RNA sequence: CGCGGGGUGGAGCAGCCCGGUAGCUCGUCGGGCUCAUAACCCGAAGGUCGUCGGUUCAAAUCCGGCCCCCGCAACCA
RNA sequence: GGGGAACCUGGGGAACUGAAACAUCUCAGUACCCAGAGGAGAGGAAAGAGAAAUCGACUCCCUGAGUAGCGGCGAGCGAAA
RNA sequence: GGUUCGUGGAGCCAUGGGGGAAUCUGGGCGGACCACCGCCUAAGGCUAAGUACUCCGGGUGACCGAUAGCGCACCAGUAC
RNA sequence: CUAGCCCUGGCCAGGGUGAAGCUGGGGUGAGACCCAGUGGAGGCCCGAACCGGUGGGGGAUGCAAACCCCUCGGAUGAGC
RNA sequence: CGAAUGCCGGCAUGAGUAACGAUAAAGAGGGUGAGAAUCCCUCUCGCCGUAAGCCCAAGGGUUCCUACGCAAUGGUCGUCAGCGUAGGGUUAGGCGGGACCUAAGGUGAAGCCGAAAGGCGUAGCCGAAGGGCAGCCGGUUAAUAUUCCGGCCCUUCCCGCAGGUGCGAUGGGGGGACGCUCUAGGCUAGGGGGACCGGAGCCAUGGACGAGCCCGGCCAGAAGCGCAGGGUGGGAGGUAGGCAAAUCCGCCUCCCAACAAGCUCUGCGUGGUGGGGAAGCCCGUACGGGUGACAACCCCCCGAAGCCAGGGAGCCAAGAAAAGCCUCUAAGCACAACCUGCGGGAACCCGUACCGCAAACCGACACAGGUGGGCGGGUGCAAGAGCACUCAGGCGCGCGGGAGAACCCUCGCCAAGGAACUCUGCAAGUUGGCCCCGUAACUUCGGGAGAAGGGGUGCUCCCUGGGGUGAUGAGCCCCGGGGAGCCGCAGUGAACAGGCUCUGGCGACUGUUUACCAAAAACACAGCUCUCUGCGAACUCGUAAGAGGAGGUAUAGGGAGCGACGCUUGCCCGGUGCCGGAAGGUCAAGGGGAGGGGUGCAAGCCCCGAACCGAAGCCCCGGUGAACGGCGGCCGUAACUAUAACGGUCCUAAGGUAGCGAAAUUCCUUGUCGGGUAAGUUCCGACCUGCACGAAAAGCGUAACGACCGGAGCGCUGUCUCGGC
RNA sequence: UGGCACCUCGAUGUCGGCUCGUCGCAUCCUGGGGCUGAAGAAGGUCCCAAGGGUUGGGCUGUUCGCCCAUUAAAGCGGCA
């Protein structure tokens, strides 16, 4: 029953990646709340080598 | 001609597939005058605007020779007869004795070692270029120049030919392929003859498969699809149009014209 | 049994909506033409305008009931 | 060059709702988007207002006034001196 | 488009398009318009103060008192 | 996830039928054509993997928010 | 505050009830321990084996190893653990990535476009399981190893010495470079054998010390050699092309060479040399260690879908780029510089534990689901990755114990009958592999065919014909034929393996579909017609720029409908649509001002406003039906009745032709006749008063296909009589 | 077959078949019995009386119904 969720890295890091929400205008302005908010994670965590 | 297949399977009791015969010695092309990563891909940046296009076997594009008038005089022998598979038409390459090789659409009639050249000069034969206003009146020329010095465009279509029907002042008028005439400037070059493999017509693609190896996907009709998608839709048990033919869009698909009418273009025309 | 149209000399239609007279084609009857019939020519006759009541000075024609004929409707159940 | 809770100017700019239906109208130049400004910003020394031959840059508060007016003259909106 | 002004007798201040002056006996305004009578000088620019806000610091409360009070008095914008 | 398309890779046991072409023979003025043999075609055939999901039964606070079992469809193609 | 299926929390009821997650299975003796069916050991037993076993990628992230433990987590127990605590553990120039390359796509100097955010976009840059590139076999740890160690073998960089040479670019050229299907000639992995070689041992219960039983008979390896095969003509003249130049490629001409030889480059053997190396027996918690050995390491036969590989043949749908790498010359420099030897140095960053078809990944769970790549042995069954058993290896699925009721599930069998069951033979049966007879209508000649329906199939001895490896013989494998004979109920002796005919409707056909109630007669489809489009095409996306169309050009593109094929596709443009009409009527801004008005003492300043000139559209004239669409009513007549070829009359734009027809269309209607059945509302054939068929929303047919829907029959059956065990 | 809409729209699952029945009598059969246009045998009709029986098939989803073959008979109706 192939699910929703198939991981991947460099798709995560490519897709809500940090650089990824600095290139768009809407990115920027997700992080902006995420600080404001107070939050420990501005981007999502997944890594790599 | 056309081979035809023994019924030895349905779809193939009907299909037929153009022979090669003059498709001279090749299979592979020259790897210098082209061939070019030939970007396939069906729509635009983004979104997708010619419906029912993708999949279907790789290609290698060849780029052709559409402008002969770069070297007028310097002559050619034709080398051999190879099969695009990005027209209709056969082509032909040619060795220059400048050393440059070049490809070209193809004439019927034309013989590999025969010989060919462009320009003025040139004797009116098939294979050799010359500038609209110095071909006999009324003999028929392929791969023809629109606006002087702007590239081939009329008939390069397998059978395609265009006919001077006589000359007035600066231009020469023609009758392209589509019956309509229209005046050209005698300055645009045009190669004499008729393109060649006439039969390209007379094939018969036998299964919905071989469709799909030319790169053309399934077709929906309009009165399949619902009311939201398309205005042939709906109430179903089938059913007539209810309305004028339209398109997924709206306009009218039998009849209304759509050339735009106060065009430059016109002013060079008369009927089609 | 809802809604709409209709029923005029032997046949098939018009007249009616804007009430006072009922017209047309065929057929029917007499005369002619032809050896004779048909065709054709001349002339003629022929109808409670479904039916019962009502409106009016007067009704096919305007109003209402009854009857018969045709068209559409009779759905969510 | 980017950031800063609100506040600020400008460039854009809705709809639900209200009208006991809805279409002009309203909700509103509101929400939100964008750019810029700074501890403020905006505005500011008159081609002004208006009837007094009068006032005298701009800004902000109270009155004037829910007045004058505006308005499917409906719902409702609403100054300045 | 703005003004109370939704074409209305619609002016005034802005303009996108078109036409297109003048230099002070020149030129705009006073709610169509004209004549009187007044007012003001447009098409360059800057300017404190009084005003708004409160992330931050401090003071008070006929304010709350761990289901209340900020979502968190507790390593919470965490765990999940 | 799911749909489509673009780039680059991978996968499809074993069987069966046997097209065109060739070669020889026959035939004819020359042919078409007729035989064998060789040959290997095909959205061809039987059938695993693989992709499906036809009928029936079970499951129905499940093993499972779509599953299990038997049984079927396609399987070099518009294939996965 | 009692109520809002109210909100938060707690605790009840059902209930000691249903469950405890695949019916692959367990039993005993020792151990340990406060306590064990549940943990360690050993012996039996069962299950996986194209796996339920190995190796890799992703993802997961310490779950790896070890020492202590057991509150909680493990659907029971737990002395165990993938759980708690603590400590170890993941070692490279050659393996994979980065210091190399380019694909789609991103980004993007120029330059274009946008109210702002921002949208394009040439070169370049980024971008990979694709290209390119230097390593194998062993030993070692509790835990890592193509990394540590051993043996053997390579790769670039810098410097140095010796020897060649015009050396040299981000530029020119070559190459890299490429499809699908079918294949050859050799090899190799891999496997089967052996009268031969090496081995601890065994003769058990009647028999055998036998060319017996049983275990094992290899792996790596530079140079040079061989044995396969891949690559490539050498010269000389010219030269106007490869956007500088070339001595290079590309062209012409002439010499030699020519299904080769030569030079090259792989693979395969062999190779100096190095390493491994059962069974069984002995210790032994664990699960390793000796011994076997100074182990032997040889011969045949089968043999890849893997290698030689850019090999070959055939076919059309005609099959990446860039660098490395060669070569050619530019500026330069020619004491440089490259090239070749040989020495000596230099050689970075990140990953490397462990699970990995799963109790460690995606499914909230130690969830009977889902997950890409490679290896995947042996015997038999015609083949095979199938089926049965079994190697190596790994498992008995983290609740058990007894009983032996109903009932449910899954399975087996059955008297006589056989579909009488039922909406329907739904389900289950029947049949099933291979060899040989033998097969009908109809047909688009292919097909229908595995049509149907038959017989044979085991084992023993004899005779004899062909293949391959040796050599033309031996053995070893692989294809046959004939002749006698044995035994069972039965010989594809078990496991995998069509039930079959006749006749209708729909769709031609292989395909697609409502992921999670529909797989279909629906969609698609080749094909046919219509219509737009002459190229800065038409159409589509976009505010624009730009882009798809297309590096296409009417034998091509877009839109629509029908939908293989055959035979056909009637009549009507009155209304609507679309096409054509340089006339008319109407027609908005605008032009034009007849003439009127408000003001001033006026010059003036301001307003109106009729002619008449003024588009497209519309009206108007024509066309057009595989454009939207439409395709009559009422009376009357013939040698008996009946009907009605014929007629009369209204009505139209015209008044349904062919062909079909109680039909996927028929209301009345189980229409009326025939056919099938003992009996037939359905079914097949007819007839036509076609409520309300009909010609590309095609008409009527049609060989072949349909897990489509309907009606017969044969076979066989627990579907049923009617249940039973 | 309807009319009314009274409980139920925070749900009262509708035809038919199967299974399991049970009740009623306005008795289909078998028991009594009066009449009779009752010789007999058969019937007709009406009165008592369900105690127990009340078949198998073909066509239809059918209930009903039409048939085939029998029978002592092949009852009708209530129980959402
Ligand atoms: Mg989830
Ligand atoms: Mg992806
Ligand atoms: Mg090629
Ligand atoms: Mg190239
Ligand atoms: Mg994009
Ligand atoms: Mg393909
Ligand atoms: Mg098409
Ligand atoms: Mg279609
Ligand atoms: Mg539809
Ligand atoms: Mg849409
Ligand atoms: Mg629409
Ligand atoms: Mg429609
Ligand atoms: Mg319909
Ligand atoms: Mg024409
Ligand atoms: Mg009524
Ligand atoms: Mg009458
Ligand atoms: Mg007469
Ligand atoms: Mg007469
Ligand atoms: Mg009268
Ligand atoms: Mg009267
Ligand atoms: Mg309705
Ligand atoms: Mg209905
Ligand atoms: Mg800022
Ligand atoms: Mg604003
Ligand atoms: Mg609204
Ligand atoms: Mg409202
Ligand atoms: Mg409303
Ligand atoms: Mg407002
Ligand atoms: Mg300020
Ligand atoms: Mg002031
Ligand atoms: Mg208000
Ligand atoms: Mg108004
Ligand atoms: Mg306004
Ligand atoms: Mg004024
Ligand atoms: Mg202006
Ligand atoms: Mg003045
Ligand atoms: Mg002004
Ligand atoms: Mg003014
Ligand atoms: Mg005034
Ligand atoms: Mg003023
Ligand atoms: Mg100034
Ligand atoms: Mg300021
Ligand atoms: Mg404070
Ligand atoms: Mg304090
Ligand atoms: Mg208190
Ligand atoms: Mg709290
Ligand atoms: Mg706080
Ligand atoms: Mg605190
Ligand atoms: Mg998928
Ligand atoms: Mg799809
Ligand atoms: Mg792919
Ligand atoms: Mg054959
Ligand atoms: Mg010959
Ligand atoms: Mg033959
Ligand atoms: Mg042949
Ligand atoms: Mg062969
Ligand atoms: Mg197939
Ligand atoms: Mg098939
Ligand atoms: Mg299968
Ligand atoms: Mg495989
Ligand atoms: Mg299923
Ligand atoms: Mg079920
Ligand atoms: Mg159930
Ligand atoms: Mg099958
Ligand atoms: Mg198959
Ligand atoms: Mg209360
Ligand atoms: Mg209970
Ligand atoms: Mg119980
Ligand atoms: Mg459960
Ligand atoms: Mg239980
Ligand atoms: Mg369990
Ligand atoms: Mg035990
Ligand atoms: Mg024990
Ligand atoms: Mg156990
Ligand atoms: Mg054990
Ligand atoms: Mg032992
Ligand atoms: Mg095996
Ligand atoms: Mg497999
Ligand atoms: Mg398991
Ligand atoms: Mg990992
Ligand atoms: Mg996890
Ligand atoms: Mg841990
Ligand atoms: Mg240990
Ligand atoms: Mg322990
Ligand atoms: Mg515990
Ligand atoms: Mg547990
Ligand atoms: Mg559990
Ligand atoms: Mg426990
Ligand atoms: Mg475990
Ligand atoms: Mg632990
Ligand atoms: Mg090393
Ligand atoms: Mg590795
Ligand atoms: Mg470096
Ligand atoms: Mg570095
Ligand atoms: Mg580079
Ligand atoms: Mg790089
Ligand atoms: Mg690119
Ligand atoms: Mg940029
Ligand atoms: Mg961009
Ligand atoms: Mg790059
Ligand atoms: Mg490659
Ligand atoms: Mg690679
Ligand atoms: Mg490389
Ligand atoms: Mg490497
Ligand atoms: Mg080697
Ligand atoms: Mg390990
Ligand atoms: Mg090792
Ligand atoms: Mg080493
Ligand atoms: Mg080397
Ligand atoms: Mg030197
Ligand atoms: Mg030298
Ligand atoms: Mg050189
Ligand atoms: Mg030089
Ligand atoms: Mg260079
Ligand atoms: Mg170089
Ligand atoms: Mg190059
Ligand atoms: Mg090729
Ligand atoms: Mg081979
Ligand atoms: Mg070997
Ligand atoms: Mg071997
Ligand atoms: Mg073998
Ligand atoms: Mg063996
Ligand atoms: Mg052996
Ligand atoms: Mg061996
Ligand atoms: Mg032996
Ligand atoms: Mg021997
Ligand atoms: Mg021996
Ligand atoms: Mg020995
Ligand atoms: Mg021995
Ligand atoms: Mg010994
Ligand atoms: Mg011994
Ligand atoms: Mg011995
Ligand atoms: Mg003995
Ligand atoms: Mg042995
Ligand atoms: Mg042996
Ligand atoms: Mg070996
Ligand atoms: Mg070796
Ligand atoms: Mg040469
Ligand atoms: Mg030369
Ligand atoms: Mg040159
Ligand atoms: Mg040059
Ligand atoms: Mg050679
Ligand atoms: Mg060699
Ligand atoms: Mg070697
Ligand atoms: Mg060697
Ligand atoms: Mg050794
Ligand atoms: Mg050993
Ligand atoms: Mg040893
Ligand atoms: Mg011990
Ligand atoms: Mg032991
Ligand atoms: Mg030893
Ligand atoms: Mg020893
Ligand atoms: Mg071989
Ligand atoms: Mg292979
Ligand atoms: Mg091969
Ligand atoms: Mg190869
Ligand atoms: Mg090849
Ligand atoms: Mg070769
Ligand atoms: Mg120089
Ligand atoms: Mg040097
Ligand atoms: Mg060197
Ligand atoms: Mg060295
Ligand atoms: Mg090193
Ligand atoms: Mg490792
Ligand atoms: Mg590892
Ligand atoms: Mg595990
Ligand atoms: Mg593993
Ligand atoms: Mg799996
Ligand atoms: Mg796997
Ligand atoms: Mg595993
Ligand atoms: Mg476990
Ligand atoms: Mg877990
Ligand atoms: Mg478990
Ligand atoms: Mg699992
Ligand atoms: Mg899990
Ligand atoms: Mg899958
Ligand atoms: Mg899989
Ligand atoms: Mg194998
Ligand atoms: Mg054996
Ligand atoms: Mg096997
Ligand atoms: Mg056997
Ligand atoms: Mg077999
Ligand atoms: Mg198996
Ligand atoms: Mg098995
Ligand atoms: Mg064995
Ligand atoms: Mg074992
Ligand atoms: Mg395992
Ligand atoms: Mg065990
Ligand atoms: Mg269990
Ligand atoms: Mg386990
Ligand atoms: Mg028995
Ligand atoms: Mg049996
Ligand atoms: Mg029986
Ligand atoms: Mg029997
Ligand atoms: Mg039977
Ligand atoms: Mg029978
Ligand atoms: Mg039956
Ligand atoms: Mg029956
Ligand atoms: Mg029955
Ligand atoms: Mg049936
Ligand atoms: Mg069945
Ligand atoms: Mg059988
Ligand atoms: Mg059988
Ligand atoms: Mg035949
Ligand atoms: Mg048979
Ligand atoms: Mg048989
Ligand atoms: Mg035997
Ligand atoms: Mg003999
Ligand atoms: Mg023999
Ligand atoms: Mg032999
Ligand atoms: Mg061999
Ligand atoms: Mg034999
Ligand atoms: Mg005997
Ligand atoms: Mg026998
Ligand atoms: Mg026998
Ligand atoms: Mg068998
Ligand atoms: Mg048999
Ligand atoms: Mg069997
Ligand atoms: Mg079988
Ligand atoms: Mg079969
Ligand atoms: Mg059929
Ligand atoms: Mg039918
Ligand atoms: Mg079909
Ligand atoms: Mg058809
Ligand atoms: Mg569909
Ligand atoms: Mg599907
Ligand atoms: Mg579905
Ligand atoms: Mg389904
Ligand atoms: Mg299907
Ligand atoms: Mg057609
Ligand atoms: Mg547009
Ligand atoms: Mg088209
Ligand atoms: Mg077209
Ligand atoms: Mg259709
Ligand atoms: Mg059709
Ligand atoms: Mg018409
Ligand atoms: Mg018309
Ligand atoms: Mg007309
Ligand atoms: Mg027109
Ligand atoms: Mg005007
Ligand atoms: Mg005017
Ligand atoms: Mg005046
Ligand atoms: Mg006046
Ligand atoms: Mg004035
Ligand atoms: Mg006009
Ligand atoms: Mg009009
Ligand atoms: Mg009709
Ligand atoms: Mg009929
Ligand atoms: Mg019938
Ligand atoms: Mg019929
Ligand atoms: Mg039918
Ligand atoms: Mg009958
Ligand atoms: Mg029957
Ligand atoms: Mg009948
Ligand atoms: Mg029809
Ligand atoms: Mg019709
Ligand atoms: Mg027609
Ligand atoms: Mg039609
Ligand atoms: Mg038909
Ligand atoms: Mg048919
Ligand atoms: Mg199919
Ligand atoms: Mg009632
Ligand atoms: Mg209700
Ligand atoms: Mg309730
Ligand atoms: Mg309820
Ligand atoms: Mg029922
Ligand atoms: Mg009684
Ligand atoms: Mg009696
Ligand atoms: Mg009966
Ligand atoms: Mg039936
Ligand atoms: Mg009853």
């Amino acid at each position: 029953m192939k699910r929703t969720w198939q991981p991947n890295r460099r798709k995560r890091a490519k897709t809500h990646g940090f650089r990824a929400r600095m290139r768009t205008p809407g990115g920027r302005k997700v992080l902006k709340r995420r600080r404001q908010k107070g939050r420990w994670r501005l981007t999502p965590a997944v890594r790599k080598r | 001609a056309v081979k035809k297949f023994k019924p030895y399977t349905p779809s193939r009791r009907f299909m037929t597939v153009a022979d090669f015969s003059e498709i001279t010695k090749t299979e592979p092309e020259k790897s210098l005058v082209k061939p070019l990563k030939k970007t396939g891909g069906r729509n635009n940046q983004g979104r997708i605007t010619v419906r029912f296009r993708g999949g279907g076997h790789k290609r290698l594009y060849r780029i052709i020779d559409f402008k002969r008038w770069d070297k007028v005089g310097i002559p050619a022998k034709v080398a051999a007869i190879e099969y695009d598979p990005n027209r209709s038409a056969r082509i032909a390459l040619l060795h220059y004795v400048d050393g440059e090789k070049r490809y070209i659409i193809a004439p019927d009639g034309l013989q590999v070692g025969q010989q060919v050249v462009a320009g003025p000069d040139a004797p009116i034969q098939v294979g050799n270029a010359l500038p609209l206003r110095f071909i006999p009146v009324g003999t028929v020329v392929h791969a023809v120049e629109l606006e002087p010095k702007k590239g081939a465009k009329l008939a390069r279509a397998a059978g395609t030919s265009a006919q001077i029907q006589g000359r007035e002042g600066d231009y020469v008028i023609l009758r392209l392929p589509s019956g309509e005439l229209r005046k050209v400037h005698g300055e645009c070059y045009a190669t004499v003859g008729a393109v060649g493999n006439a039969d390209h017509k007379n094939i018969v693609l036998g299964k919905a498969g071989r469709s799909r190896w030319l790169g053309r996907r399934p077709h929906v009709r309009g009165a399949a699809m619902n009311p939201v998608d398309h205005p042939h839709g709906g109430g179903e048990g089938r059913a007539p149009r209810g309305r004028p033919p339209a398109s997924p869009w709206g306009w009218q698909t039998k009849g209304l014209k759509t050339r735009k009418r106060r065009k430059p273009s016109s002013r060079f025309i008369i009927a089609r």
